[PDB]
C-alpha cells in the first residue's frame, strides 16, 4: 500500500514509484554504448517498423549538442521532453560559458531534471533512461547512463532497455583494452554485443558514431552490412 | 525634491598597534552649519575585540550599527563562536554593497585585534571597497590627519631614522595630539574627543574637551 | 459517521457536525459567567489550575479585546487566544479607519463572521473556543455578546459558557441584573461561580473576575484585588 | 501503522512520524561508511559495492570534497546526497564569500541539516541519506554525523550504511582518545574487511583523510595498497 | 588606478598599480589592484574598488564551486564569459567595472578583458586605468612576445612607471604577479620611489 | 564604429568587416572578429552600443543553432533573418533594449544567396548590398556606382579591395586588418585580410 | 489498482491513464489518410447523419490549421477543438517568430508535447484525442503525421484511426502501393477501405467527408470535396464492384 | 510626504532632576497663512512618556493613531511592560528610517523626552531619523535661537529645577517670538515627573 | 478511530487526537527541570548520546540574553521554534533597542503554534519548550507543550520520566523563591536526578544548565563548567 505515491517511503525505505518507472526503461529497445581510445559508439535496436510508416520519425539517437549524443528507452513521449530540454539546456550553458556543454554537465542537468520531476506528487517521474555519450572532453571520451530515478553513471560500455543484463554480460566478458584499441573493433564489439539481444538482419541495428572533433555519424545500412559481414567471417574463422 | 542624505560630520582614525587597537572621534553632531549635540559617540563596540566607528550620515550611521550588531549576535548564535575582526571586515563589504545603488553614506573604520594578539584596521568605502590597514582616518579631517601619521608612524618622507616599534603609551600620545591638532586645524570637529582603546584585556575610553567658538 | 469528517460536508438531515462538534468541544470546558450590570457588564471564569506548579496568574482567560471589551474565553485555550487576538486586530483596524471605538456589536459580528468563515472550508477547522464580548459606553450603554463556533452572536443580559452553563444560568436567572449595580453583582458572580464547582471532580481552581463600566470609567480592566477577595469572601459565605 | 505513516504530516499515537524513521531505513540500505577522529585528524573508510565491473569505480561517489577542510561520506540514496552535498558545498562558499574565513564543520552541518529539515514545513520527504562530515577547522579536527530527521551530533567515530550496528560495535572496541592518523586508518580498514561481504582489495574501498595544515587527501589506487598491505 | 598584463611565450604576467584617489583626495596608496580570486587564476581592478573585489569575488566563488562540482578547474576563458554575463543585468544601471581575467588552462595561458560596459575580448597585452594610455605607450614599443622571465619583469615594472609618471591618478607602489601552469606566485612588490632611483639612472 | 559591409553575388554573397575592436582612445585588440557562425550556411554580423552586440549574437546564435539540432535542418537564412529582427522588436519596447545594428548574410539551397540588412531599430530589408556603421555613407555609394548585378568572385573581391581602399583614405583612425568571407553551395569559407605599408 | 491518476505508474512500468484514453480513441468515427506521390488526403465517417442536423460546418472532422496544413479528428469533442485551437495558434506562432510555415512536423511535435505534458503533470486527464496531421513544407514535401493521446506521434504512409482501424489500415497495408498513388488512386483506395470500415452498406455520400491536400503552382490548396465528386467517386467504386464480381 | 503643506513650529525640551519638560507652539501655518491656532503638538503616549513632534501636522497626526493603537496594544496585554521612553525612540529611528529609504519619509521632525526609573529621556529623530540624547533640544528654529542658550544653562549648571525649566523655555519660546516669522502666542507645556505626564496650556507673551 | 488522520478533523468526543499525539511527542526526549528563583531562571536537562562515543545531544539551546529554552521533543521543530525565538529577539532588538519581553515572546510562540493545529498542511510543533528568562518582572519560566497552550510555572518538568521531576519540584517549590543560584541549580539537579533510573547517575557529561539572573547573562554549562555545580550534591538515597 506503500506504492501509489512518489513521496511516501516503504517500511524498508523504498521509494517504489521510482523502481516501478525504471520498469519503464525494462521495456524500450535496448541501447549499448562503448566507447573507445578515439570512438564512442551508441548501439540500438530497430524495432521493425510498420510496412507502411515512415522511420525517419522514429529517431532513438538524437544529438544534444553538436559533439554529444544520447540514446534513450521506455516511452518516446517523455524521452523527446529530455531531449529537448537538454538541448536548451546545452544552448543556454554555451551561452553564459562560452565553452562547449561537457557530457559530465549534460548529463547532470538530465539527471537533476528527472530528479526534480520525481520529487514531488503531481509530477511523474521521466521513464526513460539515456545514454548520454561525448567527446565533449575537449579529448577525452565519455559515456554516461541517467537513470530514470535521477542518477547518473560513468560506463565503460553499459547496456539499457530489454536485454540489458544480456548485452551487460557480454560486454563485461568481452571489452577488454585489446578490444577497443582500433574504431573499427570497437564498431564491431558494439555489433556482437547487439547481435545476442537483437536476433534479426539489416536495419534492425542503427549504430551512432562519433570520432574525436567530429560531428555524428549515423552509419547507413550498408555499413552495418559490412560490419556484421566481417563479424560472420570472423566466427567462420573461430570455427 | 529631496535629498535623503544629510551631512553630520565627524572623524574617525583608527591606529593598529603590535598588541593593541585604537579607535576615537569626535562626539561633535552638527548638519551643515548648526550643530546638533556635542555628546554622541563615533566610537562604538561590538565584541571584546572589535570596536567600529562610523562618520558620516549619522542616520546611517547607528543604523549600519545595529544591523552590524544584530549579525553579531546571529553569526554568534549559528556557530556557537564569536566573529573574528577578519570576518567583521569582510560583513561589512557584503552588507555595505547589499545597499549599492542607494549607497550607506558611512565611512567605518574597524579597529580590533587578529587571532595572533596583533592590531587589525580596515578602512571601508561608503560602498563596500575595504582593505586592511595599519592606521588611517576618516570623516573629513581624513585629508588633515593621515599624512602626520606617515611622517611619525609609518616614518614617510623622512631619511636617517630607526623604524622604531609604536607603543602603547607613544601611540595614545600621538593619537591624542594628532586629534587636537586636528581640532585646532580644522573647524569641522571638535566639542568633545572620545578615544577608545582596544586590547587584548578589553576596550577603554577616554574623553577631553575642545573648542566652542 | 461519513458525513462528519470535513467541515464544508452538510449532513444529510442538513447540519454541519463539525459545528456541533466544537460546540461540544466548549461544552467539555470549564464555567464562564457574564452578567450585565445596570450600570456595566462582569465577567466571571472559574480557571481551573491543573497542576501546583503554575504561577497563579498563568493562561487566564480574560482577555482584554480593546481598552472597553473585555473577552471571556472558555474551551480550548489555543483558539481562545487566538480569536483574542483576532478581535484586537480587528478593534484596532476599526478605530485607525473611523478614528473611534468600535462598537461591542459590531466587534462582535465582525468577529463572529471571522469564526464562521473558519467552518466553512474543509482546510480548516471551527474554533473550540466560546467567547463572550462585554463593554460599556455611556453612549451605547453596557452590551454582553456571546460567540459559539457555529458562529452565532446575539446580545445576552447573562450568559454561561463552560460545563455548568445549565447550573449556571439557573441561579443567575434568579438574579436581578435590570436595576443593580457593578459593585454587589461582583459578588453575586462569585457566589454563583462558586455554586456551579463540582470540588470533588475538580481539585481545585483560581477564582478570576472582570468588569467594565460606569464604575471603571467605561474601560475595561481586572477587578481590584482589593475587592476582588470581598467577592471571595461572599462567595464563601455562601455555603456552596 | 498503515494509516498514520502515509506522511510526514500525521503523528503516530507514541508521537512518532513514522515517515523519517523510514528515511533511515533507507539509508541502512546503502554501503557501509566509517569516520574515526582523532587528535592528528579525521579519517573515511567506505565501502564501493561495485556493481559491474564496467562501471568508472570514480563515478559512484562516496566520499566527495564539501570543501577544502571537510570531507563528506554519503550512505543512502543518490539523489538526496548528491543535493545535500551541492547544498553543503555552495553554503560553504558562501560563508567564505560573506566572511572570508572557513565555515567550521559544526556550521557547515548546520546549513545541510537546514535544508534536511524543510521536510515538509510549507518552504516533499525527508531526505534519505546520512552524511558522515569529516575535518579540521578552528577547533581541531571533527566528524559530525546527519541522518534524514536533521539531527546532527559529533562522533569521534562513526559507521553509517548497512554495516552501521556491528562496525559501531567494533568501534566502540577498538577506539581511544590518543590514536593516531596510521593506527586509525589501519583499523577503521580492518573493521570495513570485517564487516565486507567480499574481500578487501584496493577496488572496493575508498579511504579519505583530512588532517590539519594538510588538505582532504582521498587515498589514491596505489596509496590504497600500501595501507590495505598489512591489514 | 592603472593596471597591465600581457601574454608571452613563457606566460602571462599581471602588474598594477595601488593608488587609489577619491577626486583630488590620494584615498589610499595599498590597495591591491590585482585580486587574488583563485590559486591558479588572477583579476585585475579597475574603475570602482567595491565593484571590482565583489563581483571578483563573486566569480572567485562560482569558479570554486565550477572546481567541485565538475573536479576540473575552470577554463580562463569561461570565467571570462560568466562575468561579463554576471555583469550586464546591472548595464547602465550605474555600474563601473574594468578587469583583465588571466590564467592558464587546458587551452594555453589566455586573457580577457570585461568592462561594466560589457566588452569581453580577448589579446596578448592589456592596460586599463587612468594610466592604460601611457602605459600603452610603453608596452607596444617593449612587447615581444619571446620576452624572458627576467627581462619579461622589467618590462613590466617599467611599463607602469612610465604610466604612473605621466598619469596625475597612479601611484604608490608596483605589484607584479607571473601565473604558470602551478598557478600564480607574487614577483615583486616595488614601491614607486624605490622605482624612481633605479630607473632615475 | 565598425564596417559591415556585403555584395550578393550571382551565386554567393561576400560578406566583410574590420577586426579592429577599440574602447574609445585605442584599438583593443587586433584579431578581434565581428562576424558570427549563425549555421553551416549563415552568418552574422552585429555592431553597434558595446556589450550588447557580443551577446545578442551569441543568443541569436544559440536560437539558430538550437533551431538547427532540434529539427536536423538548418534554418532558411530569410527564416533566421525574420526571428533575428523578431527578437529585436520584442525587446525594443522593452525595459531591456538592445541597441545594435546587424548584418545577416547567408545561403539556401531553395533559393540561393540573401543578404538583409538589420537596423538598431529592428528593420529587416533584403538589398544586394548594404553598408553599417558611420563608414556606410563612405563605401555605399562605391558599391552604387561600380555593383554589377553578376559580379564574380574575382571582381567582387577586388571592389571591396577599393572600397575598404578608400575607407583607409578617408577614414580617420585606423583599421589596419578587416574580415572577409563567402558563402557558397559547398559551405562558409575564410579569404585573407588586407594591410598597407605607410613608409 | 493503478489508475486512480495519470501520474500513477504500475508495477510493470506502464500509464494506466494513458493506455485507457489510446483504447478510448477507438469510440470515434473512423478517419483515414492515404500519401500519394502528388499529394495527400484524409477520410472521414460522420457518425451523427440525423435528418434534424443541419450541417453549417463541412469539416466536423477535417480542419485547416495553416495555408499549408490540415488534421483530421478523432476522439472527445472537447478535447478535439482544444487541440485545434491550440494548433491553430502554434501554426501562426510559428508563422509570426519565423515569417515561414510550419514544417509540419514542428506542429505535430508541439502538440505532441502538449499532450505529453498533460499527461505527466498531476491534475490533468490526457486528452483523448488522435488526430491525422497532413500537410507540405519545402523540407519533406507531403506527408501525413499520426497524432495519439500520450504525444508519440510518427510518419505514415496511410492509417485509420477510430472505429474498426485495425481492420483497414491491415487491408491498406494489403493493397497499398508504395510509391504508386496518385491522387485519383488515392481517393479510389480510401473509398474502398471507407465502404467495409463502417458496417453501413452503400458508402453514402453524405455519410463520407473526404478532403485532399494539392500542391498546385506553389500554393497548396486545400480542396474539401464537394457532395457531387463525393457521389461520383462511390458510383465509381460500385462499377468497379460490378466489374470485379463481373468474373463471379 | 514630498512637499509639506501644515507645517509646525519649534519644538522645545529641557530635562531637570525629576523628570523632563517640553513645550510647542499651537500654529498649524500651512505655508505662511495661519491655517489653525488651536491644535495640539504635543501629546501623551504613556504615563511615563510623551512626545511632540514639528512638520506636517497630518504626517504626525498619522504617528498619533499609530503610537495610540501601537501604545495601547502596550496595556492590553496587561504583562507589567510597557514601551520605555528610549523604547520609543528606538521605534520611532527605525520608523522613520525604513519611510526614509522608500522616498517616502515623514516630513515631521519629532522629539520623544519621558521619565523612568529614576532616569530622564530626550531623544529627537528628525524628519529623516537621525537621532541623539541631549540635556536640551529644539527643533527646527529653537535648534538656531533656543537650542543655543539652553547649552549656556545647562553648560554652567547641568542641573535645572521645574520652575527653571518653566520660565527657561518660556525665555526660550519668547525669543522664538520675537524673531520668528511662523511661532504663535499660544503654546502648551509637558511635564513628566513620577506622579505621571501632565500637559497644561496655553500660554502668553509680552 | 478514523478521526486520527488529521488536525482540522473534530473527534466526537470533542478532541483534536492530533494535539493530543503532539503533546505525546515530547515524551519522547529527554527529561529537563526549569525553575526560578527570585533573581534567578536555571534550567537543567539531562543529554541523552546516541552511541557510547558521540558527543551528547544539545538540549539547552541559545535565543537571546534574557531568553533560554529547553527542548523535549522534534529536533526539527525544536530548533525550528529556536530559530523563530532567535529572529523575534533580534527584531526587538533592532526595532525596539529593548530585551524583547519573555511573556511577549511566549506569547508569540503560542500563536505561531496555534496556527499549524488549525490548519491543514503541517504537523503541528512537536517538542516542549522550557522558556526561561530575565525581564523587568523577573525571571521567567514558560512551558510552551505543542498543543499551543504554554503555562507559566514556577519549575515545570518536560520529557520522558518527567514526573519524578515534577513531584519534587512541588515538594520544594517553596524554597526555591528565597533560594542563591548555588541552591536553585543544586534543586534543579535533584529534580532532573529524580527522574533517572537507579543506576545511572548524574555525570558531567549528560547534564546541561542554563541560567538567566539579575545582571548574569544567559550561560550555558557543559562538561567540566557543570562540575562546580555538580560536586556536593546529596548522594542519592
Amino acid at each position: 500500500s506503500y506504492d501509489r505515491a512518489i513521496t511516501v517511503f516503504s517500511p524498508d525505505g523504498h521509494l517504489f514509484q521510482v523502481e516501478y518507472a525504471q520498469e519503464a526503461v525494462k521495456k524500450g529497445s535496448t541501447a549499448v554504448g562503448v566507447r573507445g581510445r578515439d570512438i564512442v559508439v551508441l548501439g540500438v535496436e530497430k524495432k521493425s517498423v510498420a510496412k507502411l510508416q515512415d522511420e525517419r520519425t522514429v529517431r532513438k539517437i538524437c544529438a544534444l549538442d553538436d559533439n554529444v549524443c544520447m540514446a534513450f528507452a521506455g516511452l518516446t513521449a517523455d524521452a523527446r521532453i529530455v531531449i529537448n530540454r537538454a538541448r536548451v539546456e546545452c544552448q543556454s550553458h554555451r551561452l553564459t560559458v562560452e565553452d562547449p556543454v561537457t557530457v559530465e554537465y549534460i548529463t547532470r542537468y538530465i539527471a537533476s531534471l528527472k530528479q526534480r520531476y520525481t520529487q514531488s506528487n503531481g509530477r511523474r517521474p521521466f521513464g526513460i533512461s539515456a545514454l548520454i555519450v561525448g567527446f565533449d572532453f575537449d579529448g577525452t571520451p565519455r559515456l554516461y547512463q541517467t537513470d530514470p530515478s535521477g542518477t547518473y553513471h560513468a560506463w565503460k560500455a553499459n547496456a539499457i532497455g530489454r536485454g540489458a543484463k544480456s548485452v551487460r554480460e557480454f560486454l563485461e566478458k568481452n571489452y577488454t583494452d585489446e578490444a577497443i584499441e582500433t574504431d573499427d573493433l570497437t564498431i564491431k564489439l558494439v555489433i556482437k554485443a547487439l547481435l545476442e539481444v537483437v536476433q534479426s538482419g539489416g536495419k534492425n541495428i542503427e549504430l551512432a558514431v562519433m570520432r574525436r572533433d567530429q560531428s555524428l555519424k549515423i552509419l547507413n545500412p550498408e555499413e552495418i552490412e559490412k560490419y556484421v559481414v566481417e563479424i560472420e567471417k570472423e566466427k567462420e574463422e573461430n570455427e | 525634491r529631496f535629498s535623503p542624505y544629510v551631512f553630520n560630520g565627524g572623524t574617525i582614525l583608527a591606529i593598529a598597534g603590535e598588541d593593541f587597537a585604537i579607535v576615537a572621534s569626535d562626539t561633535r553632531l552638527s548638519e551643515g552649519f548648526s550643530i546638533h549635540t556635542r555628546d554622541s559617540p563615533k566610537c562604538y563596540k561590538l565584541t571584546d575585540k572589535t570596536v567600529i566607528g562610523c562618520s558620516g550620515f549619522h542616520g546611517d550611521c547607528l543604523t549600519l550599527t545595529k544591523i552590524i550588531e544584530a549579525r553579531l549576535k546571529m553569526y554568534k548564535h549559528s556557530n556557537n563562536k564569536a566573529m573574528t575582526t577578519g570576518a567583521i571586515a569582510a560583513m561589512l563589504s557584503t552588507i555595505l554593497y547589499s545597499r549599492r545603488f542607494f549607497p550607506y553614506y558611512v565611512y567605518n573604520i574597524i579597529g580590533g585585534l587578529d587571532e595572533e594578539g596583533k592590531g587589525a584596521v580596515y578602512s571601508f568605502d561608503p560602498v563596500g571597497s575595504y582593505q586592511r590597514d595599519s592606521f588611517k582616518a576618516g570623516g573629513s579631517a581624513s585629508a588633515m590627519l593621515q599624512p602626520l601619521l606617515d611622517n611619525q608612524v609609518g616614518f614617510k618622507n623622512m631619511q636617517n631614522v630607526e623604524h622604531v616599534p609604536l607603543s602603547l603609551d607613544r601611540a595614545m600620545r600621538l593619537v591624542k595630539d594628532v586629534f587636537i591638532s586636528a581640532a585646532e586645524r580644522d573647524v569641522y570637529t571638535g566639542d568633545a574627543l572620545r578615544i577608545c582603546i582596544v586590547t587584548k584585556e578589553g576596550i577603554r575610553e577616554e574623553t577631553v574637551s575642545l573648542r566652542k567658538d | 459517521t461519513g458525513y462528519d469528517l470535513s467541515a464544508s460536508t452538510f449532513s444529510p438531515d442538513g447540519r454541519v457536525f463539525q459545528v456541533e462538534y466544537a460546540m461540544k468541544a466548549v461544552e467539555n470546558s470549564s464555567t464562564a459567567i457574564g452578567i450585565r450590570c445596570k450600570d456595566g457588564v462582569v465577567f466571571g471564569v472559574e480557571k481551573l489550575v491543573l497542576s501546583k506548579l503554575y504561577e497563579e496568574g498563568s493562561n487566564k482567560r480574560l482577555f482584554n479585546v480593546d481598552r472597553h471589551v473585555g473577552m471571556a474565553v472558555a474551551g480550548l485555550l489555543a483558539d481562545a487566544r487566538s480569536l483574542a487576538d483576532i478581535a484586537r486586530e480587528e478593534a484596532s483596524n476599526f478605530r485607525s479607519n473611523f478614528g473611534y471605538n468600535i462598537p461591542l456589536k459590531h466587534l462582535a459580528d465582525r468577529v463572529a463572521m471571522y469564526v464562521h468563515a473558519y467552518t466553512l472550508y474543509s482546510a480548516v477547522r471551527p474554533f473550540g473556543c466560546s467567547f463572550m464580548l462585554g463593554s460599556y459606553s455611556v453612549n451605547d450603554g453596557a452590551q454582553l455578546y456571546m460567540i459559539d463556533p457555529s458562529g452565532v452572536s446575539y446580545g445576552y443580559w447573562g450568559c454561561a459558557i463552560g460545563k455548568a452553563r445549565q447550573a449556571a444560568k439557573t441561579e443567575i436567572e434568579k438574579l436581578q441584573m435590570k436595576e443593580m449595580t457593578c459593585r454587589d453583582i461582583v459578588k453575586e458572580v462569585a457566589k454563583i461561580i462558586y455554586i456551579v464547582h463540582d470540588e470533588v471532580k475538580d481539585k481545585a481552581f483560581e477564582l478570576e473576575l472582570s468588569w467594565v463600566g460606569e464604575l471603571t470609567n467605561g474601560r475595561h480592566e481586572i477587578v481590584p484585588k482589593d475587592i476582588r477577595e470581598e467577592a471571595e469572601k461572599y462567595a464563601k459565605e455562601s455555603l456552596k | 501503522r498503515s494509516e498514520y505513516d502515509r506522511g510526514v504530516n500525521t503523528f503516530s499515537p507514541e508521537g512518532r512520524l513514522f515517515q523519517v524513521e523510514y528515511a533511515i531505513e533507507a539509508i541502512k540500505l546503502g554501503s557501509t561508511a566509517i569516520g574515526i577522529q582523532t587528535s592528528e585528524g579525521v579519517c573515511l573508510a567506505v565501502e564501493k559495492r561495485i556493481t559491474s565491473p564496467l562501471m568508472e569505480p570514480s563515478s559512484i561517489e562516496k566520499i566527495v570534497e564539501i570543501d577544502a577542510h571537510i570531507g563528506c561520506a554519503m550512505s543512502g540514496l543518490i539523489k538526496d546526497a548528491k543535493t545535500l552535498i551541492d547544498k553543503a558545498r555552495v553554503e560553504t562558499q558562501n560563508h567564505w564569500f560573506t566572511y572570508n574565513e572557513t565555515m567550521t564543520v559544526e556550521s557547515v552541518t548546520q546549513a545541510v541539516s537546514n535544508l534536511a529539515l524543510q521536510f515538509g514545513e510549507e518552504d516533499s520527504r525527508p531526505f534519505g541519506v546520512a552524511l558522515l562530515f569529516g575535518g579540521v577547522d578552528e577547533k581541531g579536527p571533527q566528524l559530525f554525523h546527519m541522518d534524514p530527521s536533521g539531527t546532527f551530533v559529533q562522533c569521534d567515530a562513526r559507521a553509517i550504511g548497512s554495516a552501521s550496528e556491528g562496525a559501531q560495535s567494533s568501534l566502540q572496541e577498538v577506539y581511544h582518545k590518543s590514536m593516531t592518523l596510521k593506527e586509525a586508518i589501519k583499523s577503521s580498514l580492518i573493521i570495513l574487511k570485517q564487516v565486507m561481504e567480499e574481500k578487501l582489495n584496493a577496488t572496493n574501498i575508498e579511504l579519505a583523510t583530512v588532517q590539519p595544515g594538510q588538505n582532504f587527501h582521498m587515498f589514491t589506487k596505489e596509496e590504497l595498497e600500501e595501507v590495505i598491505k598489512d591489514i | 588606478t592603472t593596471t597591465l598584463a600581457f601574454k608571452f611565450r613563457h606566460g602571462v604576467i599581471v602588474a598594477a598599480d595601488s593608488r587609489a584617489t577619491a577626486g583630488a583626495y590620494i584615498a589610499s596608496q595599498t590597495v591591491k589592484k590585482v585580486i587574488e580570486i583563485n590559486p591558479y587564476l588572477l583579476g585585475t581592478m579597475a574603475g570602482g574598488a567595491a565593484d571590482c573585489s565583489f563581483w571578483e569575488r563573486l566569480l572567485a566563488r562560482q569558479c570554486r564551486i565550477y572546481e567541485l562540482r565538475n573536479k576540473e578547474r575552470i577554463s580562463v576563458a569561461a570565467a571570462s564569459k560568466l562575468l561579463a554575463n554576471m555583469v550586464y543585468q546591472y548595464k547602465g544601471m550605474g555600474l563601473s567595472m574594468g578587469t583583465m581575467i588571466c590564467g592558464w588552462d587546458k587551452r594555453g595561458p589566455g586573457l580577457y578583458y570585461v568592462d561594466s560596459e560589457g566588452n569581453r575580448i580577448s589579446g596578448a597585452t592589456f592596460s586599463v586605468g587612468s594610466g592604460s594610455v601611457y602605459a600603452y605607450g610603453v608596452m607596444d614599443r617593449g612587447y615581444s612576445y619571446d620576452l624572458e622571465v627576467e627581462q619579461a619583469y622589467d618590462l613590466a615594472r617599467r611599463a607602469i612607471y612610465q604610466a604612473t609618471y605621466r598619469d596625475a591618478y597612479s601611484g604608490g607602489a608596483v605589484n607584479l604577479y607571473h601565473v604558470r601552469e602551478d598557478g600564480w606566485i607574487r614577483v615583486s612588490s616595488d614601491n614607486v620611489a624605490d622605482l624612481h632611483e633605479k630607473y632615475s639612472g | 564604429m565598425e564596417y559591415l559591409i556585403g555584395i550578393q553575388g550571382p551565386d554567393y554573397v561576400l560578406v566583410a568587416s574590420d577586426r579592429v575592436a577599440a574602447s574609445n582612445i585605442v584599438q583593443m585588440k587586433d584579431d578581434h572578429d565581428k562576424m558570427f557562425k549563425m549555421s553551416e550556411k549563415i552568418l552574422l554580423l552585429c555592431v553597434g552600443e558595446a556589450g550588447d552586440t557580443v551577446q545578442f549574437a551569441e543568443y541569436i546564435q544559440k536560437n539558430v543553432q538550437l533551431y538547427k539540432m532540434r529539427n536536423g535542418y538548418e534554418l532558411s537564412p530569410t527564416a533566421a533573418a525574420n526571428f533575428t529582427r523578431r527578437n529585436l522588436a520584442d525587446c525594443l519596447r522593452s525595459r531591456t533594449p538592445y541597441h545594435v545594428n546587424l548584418l545577416l548574410a547567408g545561403y539556401d539551397e531553395h533559393e540561393g544567396p540573401a543578404l538583409y540588412y538589420m537596423d538598431y531599430l529592428a528593420a529587416l530589408a533584403k538589398a544586394p548590398f548594404a553598408a553599417h556603421g558611420y563608414g556606410a555613407f563612405l563605401t555605399l555609394s562605391i558599391l552604387d556606382r561600380y555593383y554589377t548585378p553578376t559580379i564574380s568572385r574575382e571582381r567582387a573581391v577586388e571592389l571591396l579591395r577599393k572600397c575598404l581602399e578608400e575607407l583607409q583614405k578617408r577614414f580617420i583612425l585606423n583599421l589596419p586588418t578587416f574580415s572577409v568571407r563567402i558563402i557558397d553551395k559547398n559551405g562558409i569559407h575564410d579569404l585573407d585580410n588586407i594591410s598597407f605599408p605607410k613608409q | 489498482r493503478y489508475d486512480s491518476r495519470t501520474t500513477i505508474f504500475s508495477p510493470e512500468g506502464r500509464l494506466y491513464q494513458v493506455e485507457y484514453a489510446m483504447e478510448a480513441i477507438g469510440h470515434a468515427g473512423t478517419c483515414l489518410g492515404i500519401l500519394a506521390n502528388d499529394g495527400v488526403l484524409l477520410a472521414a465517417e460522420r457518425r451523427n447523419i440525423h435528418k434534424l442536423l443541419d450541417e453549417v460546418f463541412f469539416s466536423e472532422k477535417i480542419y485547416k490549421l495553416n495555408e499549408d496544413m490540415a488534421c483530421s479528428v478523432a476522439g472527445i469533442t472537447s478535447d478535439a477543438n482544444v487541440l485545434t485551437n491550440e494548433l491553430r495558434l502554434i501554426a501562426q506562432r510559428y508563422l509570426l517568430q519565423y515569417q515561414e510555415p510550419i514544417p509540419c512536423e514542428q506542429l505535430v511535435t508541439a502538440l505532441c508535447d502538449i499532450k505529453q505534458a498533460y499527461t505527466q503533470f498531476g491534475g490533468k486527464r490526457p486528452f483523448g484525442v488522435s488526430l491525422l496531421y497532413i500537410g507540405w513544407d519545402k523540407h519533406y514535401g507531403f506527408q501525413l503525421y499520426q497524432s495519439d493521446p500520450s504525444g508519440n506521434y510518427g510518419g505514415w504512409k496511410a492509417t485509420c484511426i477510430g472505429n474498426n482501424s485495425a481492420a483497414a489500415v491491415s487491408m491498406l497495408k494489403q493493397d497499398y502501393k508504395e510509391g504508386e498513388m496518385t491522387l485519383k488512386s488515392a481517393l479510389a483506395l480510401a473509398i474502398k477501405v471507407l465502404n467495409k470500415t463502417m458496417d453501413v452498406s452503400k458508402l453514402s455520400a453524405e455519410k463520407v467527408e473526404i478532403a485532399t491536400l494539392t500542391r498546385e503552382n506553389g500554393k497548396t490548396v486545400i480542396r474539401v470535396l464537394k457532395q457531387k465528386e463525393v457521389e461520383q467517386l462511390i458510383k465509381k467504386h460500385e462499377e468497379e464492384e460490378a466489374k470485379a464480381e463481373r468474373e463471379k | 510626504t514630498q512637499n509639506p503643506m501644515v507645517t509646525g513650529t519649534s519644538v522645545l525640551g529641557v530635562k531637570f532632576e525629576g523628570g523632563v519638560v517640553i513645550a510647542a507652539d499651537m500654529l498649524g501655518s500651512y505655508g505662511s497663512l495661519a491655517r489653525f491656532r488651536n491644535i495640539s503638538r504635543i501629546m501623551r503616549v504613556n504615563n511615563s512618556t510623551m512626545l511632540g513632534a514639528s512638520g506636517d501636522y497630518a504626517d504626525f497626526q498619522y504617528l498619533k493613531q499609530v503610537l495610540g493603537q501601537m501604545v495601547i496594544d502596550e496595556e492590553l496585554l496587561g504583562d507589567g511592560h510597557s514601551y520605555s521612553p528610549r523604547a520609543i525612540h528606538s521605534w520611532l529611528t527605525r520608523a522613520m528610517y525604513s519611510r526614509r529609504s522608500k522616498m517616502n519619509p515623514l516630513w515631521n521632525t519629532m522629539v520623544i523626552g519621558g521619565y523612568a526609573d529614576g532616569e530622564s529621556f530626550l531623544g529627537y529623530v528628525d524628519m529623516l531619523g537621525v537621532a541623539y540624547e541631549a540635556p536640551s533640544l529644539a527643533t527646527g528654529y529653537g535648534a538656531y535661537l533656543a537650542q543655543p542658550l539652553l547649552r549656556e544653562v545647562l553648560e554652567k549648571q547641568p542641573v535645572l529645577s521645574q520652575t527653571e525649566a518653566r520660565d527657561l523655555v518660556e525665555r526660550c519660546m519668547r525669543v522664538l517670538y520675537y524673531r520668528d516669522a511662523r511661532s504663535y502666542n499660544r503654546f502648551q507645556i509637558a511635564t513628566v515627573t513620577e506622579k505621571g505626564v501632565e500637559i497644561e496650556g496655553p500660554l502668553s507673551t509680552e | 478511530n478514523q478521526y486520527d488522520n488529521d488536525v482540522t478533523v473534530w473527534s466526537p468526543q470533542g478532541r483534536i487526537h492530533q494535539i493530543e499525539y503532539a503533546m505525546e511527542a515530547v515524551k519522547q526526549g529527554s527529561a529537563t527541570v526549569g525553575l526560578k528563583s527570585k533573581t534567578h531562571a536555571v534550567l537543567v536537562a539531562l543529554k541523552r548520546a546516541q552511541s557510547e562515543l558521540a558527543a551528547h545531544q544539545k538540549k539547552i539551546l541559545h535565543v537571546d540574553n534574557h531568553i533560554g529554552i529547553s527542548i523535549a521533543g522534534l529536533t526539527a521543530d525544536a530548533r525550528l521554534l529556536c530559530n523563530f525565538m532567535r529572529q523575534e529577539c533580534l527584531d526587538s532588538r533592532f526595532v525596539f533597542d529593548r530585551p524583547l519581553p519573555v511573556s511577549r515572546l511566549v506569547s508569540l510562540i503560542g500563536s505561531k503554534t496555534q496556527i499549524p493545529t488549525q490548519r491543514y498542511g503541517r504537523r503541528p510543533y512537536g517538542v516542549g519548550l522550557l522558556i526561561a528568562g530575565y525581564d523587568d518582572m523577573g525571571p521567567h519560566i514558560f512551558q510552551t507543550c505543542p498543543s499551543a497552550n504554554y503555562f507559566d510555572c514556577r519549575a515545570m518538568s518536560i520529557g520522558a520520566r518527567s514526573q519524578s521531576a515534577r513531584t519534587y519540584l512541588e515538594r520544594h517549590m517553596s524554597e526555591f523563591m528565597e533560594c542563591n543560584l548555588n541552591e536553585l541549580v543544586k534543586h534543579g539537579l535533584r529534580a532532573l536526578r529524580e527522574t533517572l533510573p537507579a543506576e545511572q547517575d548524574l555525570t558531567t557529561k549528560n547534564v546541561s544548565i542554563g541560567i538567566v539572573g539579575k545582571d548574569l547573562e544567559f550561560t550555558i554549562y557543559d562538561d567540566d563548567d557543570v562540575s562546580p555545580f555538580l560536586e556536593g550534591l546529596e548522594e542519592r538515597p
